[PDB]
């Protein structure tokens, strides 16, 4: 399944390479050490409601 | 927007409103970054000159976070056609940058493959705007949003009296009288994935508003991601 199985555990973009999953993020985000999570780099990252 | 609910404080931060010379919101847009606004090519024909307002949720009241920006460059899709509304997409380069804040933030541009297999396969998307609350009613003074389910392509084709091209998709309810409407055009259609909102469409057109058996038609943004990207390197 890879990306077909719960987005391959990626927070955002998931791609399959040589039968494995590769996660990536939108601009303004940094991929976490776990190679899955997307960490905002600033206070107003894209795609986030301003509930502050 | 016919139906749905008011966008609460900070809920649709990427909403942009194109305003004419009398300061009347005539179309919507989506904030893509500090300098760029995504809108429909057909809205360009609705005003000889227009500006862009961000951070607005109520046209009749001062909230304090609103800001108007002039457009320095309009980048229309050169293949846009009025007879079909095909390629209904345009990017606006602002003269001055937008500073993000409460109610002012960009929506994320996704990557095409992931967007089409994952975002567009979600049950629903969210559309928003200051458009008409009723097909023959008045435009809203309050920013509204509405969750619209994706509609199967064939059902999409069969419902329409006009050509539905591959650069378009249907969203809405066949039954329920909830839909985008006039004035919402050029506005955002986003899909939420794990608390993050990605741009998936641009409010394009529709046979009336909220009619049974009819859907709202949107520009398929995923087919223009490379075009948008190139435009943003203007
Ligand atoms: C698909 N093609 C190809 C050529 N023409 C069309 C075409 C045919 C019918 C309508 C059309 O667009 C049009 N759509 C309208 O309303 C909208 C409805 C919806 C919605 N229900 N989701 C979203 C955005 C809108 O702007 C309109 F108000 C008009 N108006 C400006 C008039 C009005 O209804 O008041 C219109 F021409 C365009
Ligand atoms: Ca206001
Ligand atoms: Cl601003």
């Amino acid at each position: 399944k890879l990306c077909s199985l719960d987005n391959g555990d990626c927070d955002q973009f998931c791609h399959e390479e040589q039968n494995s999953v590769v996660c990536s993020c939108a601009r303004g985000y940094t991929l976490a050490d776990n190679g899955k999570a997307c960490i905002p780099t600033g206070p107003y990252p894209c795609g986030k409601q301003t509930l502050e | 927007i016919v139906g749905g609910q008011e966008c609460k404080d900070g809920e649709c931060p990427w909403q942009a409103l194109l305003i004419n010379e009398e300061n009347e919101g005539f179309c919507g847009g989506t904030i893509l970054s500090e300098f760029y606004i995504l809108t429909a090519a057909h809205c360009l024909y609705q005003a000889k000159r227009f500006k862009v307002r961000v951070g607005d949720r109520n046209t009749e009241q001062e909230e304090g976070g609103e800001a108007v920006h002039e457009v320095e460059v309009v980048i229309k899709h050169n293949r846009f056609t009025k007879e079909t509304y095909d390629f209904d997409i345009a990017v606006l380069r602002l003269k001055t940058p937008i500073t993000f804040r409460m109610n002012v933030a960009p929506a994320c541009l996704p990557e095409r493959d992931w967007a089409e297999s994952t975002l567009m396969t979600q049950k629903t998307g969210i559309v928003s705007g200051f458009g008409r609350t009723h097909e023959k009613g008045r435009q809203s003074t309050r920013l509204k949003m509405l969750e619209v389910p994706y509609v199967d392509r064939n059902s999409c084709k069969l419902s329409s009296s006009f050509i539905i091209t591959q650069n378009m998709f249907c969203a809405g309810y066949d039954t329920k009288q909830e839909d985008a409407c006039q004035g919402d055009s050029g506005g955002p259609h986003v899909t939420r994935f794990k608390d993050t909102y990605f741009v998936t469409g641009i409010v394009s057109w529709g046979e009336g508003c909220a009619r049974k058996g009819k859907y709202g038609i949107y520009t398929k943004v995923t087919a223009f991601l490379k075009w948008i990207d190139r435009s943003m390197k203007t």
